[PDB]
């Protein structure tokens, strides 16, 4: 299973 | 920025037998960044129908992947890969040798 | 013995070619199982294993889901990355990711993995504690910092010790005949004369998997590793692993040498002798 949401930007 | 140069093999999936079908591989690994352009050659020329594995990467970030095609190997029949990459002056062409 | 769950994503730009290409992969210890390329026309996660093919298309949509919203978060890592270090557009530069988390031998979670690399080297890694970041330099210390405020950290780590475990557990029962399998190294030796006076004796392990493998050469019981080639571990392209290892030796000294064998599907180390 992928990781989940959300993506936090660098 | 950063640049790796390829390590490459070339050999077959099986022990090599004379007349029979058999999988030619020639595996890049350790390279970056990750465009990289591989032939598979047939006494010379360009093998059509070769395929390759998804792009991954090892511990170290460094890409690897793994070229092949069926293919039946002979007594004459001479076969290599053909490996260009960033890192390289010129593509660098490795015999098969059936013993490594 | 423990099992990982690994994804390996890279992003890469390219100026004046339109968006970066970003690919995904999924594994199981050595079993690829999943991918997602940005540039096929699928544009779904797709299954690269036989074990995977059973779940649902809700799976599917979910998986296809999660990996398209990271392939958007990475290229916009991407931007900001160039504008972090004030690079210019004209370069194509590379954006690597991994996570995933290890089990031990009967599935208890073990370790779990959120990092990324920016052309190469390391830029951000959660720590094993899964408390805190490493930060490779300045520009990683700001998002750093921006994962702190945000807590990523204690996010990822659900994620690590929740949904990674229970997929990895649930790939290892859908696949075990596949995944919990150890193949033993099929050995041997052959010899090739250099001349007169010399000859190379090559050790090989063939059909092995997992793929980590550990082959020595000795002289009359010393470790030898002066005058071994050792080539890298590679794909046989059914599943298992190829390596082998070789020695030049005076002509008529073979019977001094040995070739050592280490492997998980080994009950015991195997020694060679020509």
């Amino acid at each position: 299973n992928y990781t989940p949401g959300p993506g936090t930007r660098f | 920025m950063i640049q790796r140069t390829p390590k490459i093999q070339v050999y077959s999936r099986h022990p090599a037998e004379n007349g029979k079908s058999n999988f030619l591989n020639c595996y890049v690994s350790g390279f970056h960044p990750s465009d990289i352009e591989v032939d598979l050659l047939k006494n010379g020329e360009r093998i059509e129908k070769v395929e390759h594995s998804d792009l991954s990467f090892s511990k170290d970030w460094s890409f690897y992947l793994l070229y092949y095609t069926e293919f039946t190997p002979t007594e004459k029949d001479e076969y290599a890969c053909r490996v260009n990459h960033v890192t390289l002056s010129q593509p660098k062409i490795v015999k098969w040798d059936r013993d490594m | 013995g423990s099992h990982s769950m690994r994804y390996f994503s890279t992003s890469v730009s390219r100026p004046g070619r339109g968006e970066p290409r970003f690919i995904a992969v999924g594994y199981v210890d050595d079993t690829q199982f999943v991918r997602f390329d940005s540039d096929a026309a699928s544009q779904r996660m797709e299954p690269r294993a036989p074990w995977i093919e059973q779940e649902g298309p809700e799976y599917w949509d979910e998986e296809t889901g999660k990996v398209k919203a990271h392939s958007q978060t990475d290229r916009e890592n991407l931007r900001i990355a160039l504008r972090y270090y004030n690079q210019s557009e004209a370069g194509s530069h590379t954006l690597q990711m991994m996570f995933g988390c290890d089990v031990g031998s009967d599935g208890r979670f073990l370790r779990g993995y959120h990092q990324y690399a920016y052309d190469g080297k390391d830029y951000i890694a959660l720590k094993e504690d899964l408390r805190s970041w490493t930060a490779a330099d300045m520009a990683a210390q700001i998002t750093k910092r921006k994962w702190e405020a945000a807590h990523v950290a204690e996010q990822q780590r659900a994620y690590l010790e929740g949904t990674c475990v229970d997929g990895l557990r649930r790939y290892l029962e859908n696949g075990k005949e596949t995944l919990q399998r150890t193949d033993p190294p099929k050995t041997h030796m052959t010899h090739h004369p250099i001349s007169d006076h010399e000859a190379t004796l090559r050790c090989w392990a063939l059909g092995f998997y997992p793929a980590e493998i550990t082959l020595t050469w000795q002289r009359d019981g010393e470790d030898q590793t002066q005058d071994t080639e050792l080539v890298e571990t590679r794909p046989a392209g059914d599943g298992t692993f190829q390596k082998w290892a070789a020695v030049v030796v005076p002509s008529g000294e073979e019977q001094r040498y040995t070739c050592h064998v280490q492997h998980e599907g080994l009950p015991k180390p195997l020694t060679l002798r020509w």
